[PDB]
């Protein structure tokens, strides 16, 4: 019912990215597989990404992937391009309203 | 007396598809009237008869088989159908007579968790004869991998969840599927109409 | 792939608001629809679902300021009002497109529209 995301994590170009979506109460569901993925670019509403994690997808690069288990979803980035940074929201479902997370900023120096 | 449609329709828990129920009724008068006219039914048919003659016939078996499947799928269901379901769980024969119904339950039968007590046989290792139940999850083994009683790589335990939101679209959402099948003429007829 | 909105709107608080979403593109009987706010400095909240025939119109409880959604089929639109117009009410909402069953989804987007409550 109470999804978390880490604070905060700021990357680089080439870097593989993992944010730790933190799932309260129970792991995934009976269902064996769950959540889902989400970005947020700036002017641009927000779009599926994989859902349930283990799926999809078209429009989608393959670069994106990841896995989910237990209470933390596994995100999973290749060679990122310092314009694809956005926020990634991970869904609840399943149970209770589904809600997203609190969010975090893939961001780059130089 | 009565014939208990009000308990085949009305009735709380469908059956999943794969052990489909079968409910003969006889010995009462059936009144089609009051079922096909209550326009509540997203879709219809009727086979070897045509829905408004039936209130003057007499049948004698008369099996309600009801049960829950996926909504694209009742075209599956049906004489001459073949694909996951008329040729796994539940059969259909093609001269078969009587009608098939259909109207979503999606406030009822899903719950945003999917509930997953609706189930079918996705792999097994024939096409049915007309009208058998197969109840037998055995487990699978696809290759020459023995399974010997547990999951395996290329083993399969037979059966399948349907995950049902309700919030799925027409084609998921779960449609409670009765079915109706019966003799006409040349037996003594307990059914009746009015 | 297709959808419309209103545009922003003023209300004083306390009031009530009808809101819109017009969808085109394709069958818009067969995919249920959901309602999703943004609050600026908070994590999105989803606003509420509907189904695709008729409706299963579900909520978030919260407090429900009562908003209530239909759908108008054969004009492929969708309909919010929201009673108990308050202050934080102020949001970014979204009508967003589910897909056929899966994990999910929610797939395609409104691009969003502000809310006004204020004086």
């Amino acid at each position: 019912i109470v999804l978390t995301q880490s604070p905060t994590l700021s990357l680089s170009p080439g870097e593989r990215a993992t944010l730790s979506c933190r799932a309260s109460e129970s792991v995934d569901n009976y269902g064996i597989s769950f959540m889902n993925w989400f970005q947020q670019k700036p002017g641009q509403a927000p779009r599926l990404l994989i859902y349930a994690a283990s799926n999809q997808g078209s429009g989608i690069p393959s670069r994106f992937s990841g896995s989910g288990s237990g209470t933390d979803f596994s995100l999973t980035i290749s060679s990122l391009e310092p314009e694809d940074f956005a926020v990634y929201f991970c869904q609840q479902s399943k149970e209770v309203p589904r809600i997203f997370g609190q969010g975090t900023k893939v961001e780059i120096l130089k | 007396n009565l014939c208990p449609f009000g308990e085949v329709f009305n009735a709380t828990r469908f059956a999943s598809v794969y052990a489909w129920n079968r409910k003969r009724i006889s010995n009462c008068v059936a009144d089609y009237s009051v079922l096909y006219n209550s326009a509540s039914f997203s879709t219809f048919k009727c086979y070897g008869v045509s829905p408004t003659k039936l209130n003057d016939l007499c049948f004698t078996n008369v099996y309600a088989d009801s049960f829950v499947i996926r909504g694209d799928e009742v075209r599956q269901i049906a004489p001459g159908q073949t694909g996951k379901i008329a040729d796994y769980n539940y059969k259909l024969p093609d001269d078969f007579t009587g009608c098939v119904i259909a109207w979503n339950s999606n406030n009822l039968d899903s719950k945003v968790g999917g509930n997953y007590n609706y189930l079918y046989r996705l792999f097994r290792k024939s096409n049915l004869k007309p009208f058998e139940r197969d109840i037998s999850t055995e487990i699978y083994q696809a290759g020459s991998t023995p399974c010997n009683g547990v999951e395996g790589f290329n083993c399969y335990f037979p059966l399948q969840s349907y995950g049902f939101q309700p919030t799925n679209g027409v084609g998921y959402q779960p449609y409670r599927v009765v079915v109706l099948s019966f003799e006409l003429l040349h037996a003594p007829a307990t059914v009746c109409g009015p | 792939v297709k959808l419309v909105e209103s545009g922003g709107g003023l209300v004083k608080p306390g009031g009530s608001l009808r809101l819109s979403c017009a969808a085109s593109g394709f069958t818009f009987t067969n995919y249920g629809m959901s309602w999703v706010r943004q609050a600026p400095g908070k994590r999105l909240e989803w606003v509420a679902e509907i189904s695709s025939g008729g409706s299963y119109t579900y909520y978030p409880d919260t407090v429900t300021g009562r908003f209530t959604i239909s759908r108008d089929n054969a004009k492929n639109t969708l309909y919010l009002q929201m009673n108990s117009l308050r202050a934080e009410d102020t949001a970014v909402y979204y009508c967003a497109r589910f897909r056929y069953g899966g994990g999910g989804t929610v797939d395609y987007w409104g691009q969003g529209t502000l809310v006004t409550v204020s004086s």
